[PDB]
């Protein structure tokens, strides 16, 4: 007897899309959140990267670059 | 901890989800600041500068 006798082997034939791809298909199967207890942490870190951090350096660089390009033709 | 496909997954997520918002946001502000108008030429010349975008 197998692990599960639901239909053939497992729930919704986990072997079919588990053995077909592990390095790529398994990682691509995580289409979004509401899958495990780490999706919230992953979303939090993704939002944590995108604060446009530098932000003072980036805004000062943009300001001084506009000032350089605006005073006269170069 | 010996496979790097998680980095590729994060790269795909970055180019998929946040890239659209970044493209929708970054294109406007640069064009708004193309002509701030804060620095007057203060010169007695008729050269009549318009924008650095002309340059």
């Amino acid at each position: 007897c197998p692990e599960e006798i639901r239909d053939q082997l497992l729930d919704f034939h986990e072997d079919l899309m588990t053995h077909c791809g592990i390095e790529l298909d398994e990682d691509g199967s995580l289409d979004g959140s509401n899958d495990l207890t780490i999706r919230g942490r992953l979303l939090d870190l993704v939002e944590k990267v995108t604060y446009l951090k530098k932000s003072s350096l980036q805004q000062l660089i943009s300001e001084t670059m506009v000032r350089w390009a605006q005073e006269s033709v170069i | 901890p010996r496979h790097r496909a998680v980095n590729l997954f994060l790269q795909g997520y970055e180019k998929s989800w946040i890239e659209t918002e970044e493209h929708y946001f970054e294109d406007k502000l640069i064009e708004d600041l193309a002509k701030p108008g804060a620095e007057l030429p203060e010169e007695d010349e008729a050269m009549k500068r318009v924008d650095p975008l002309h340059q």
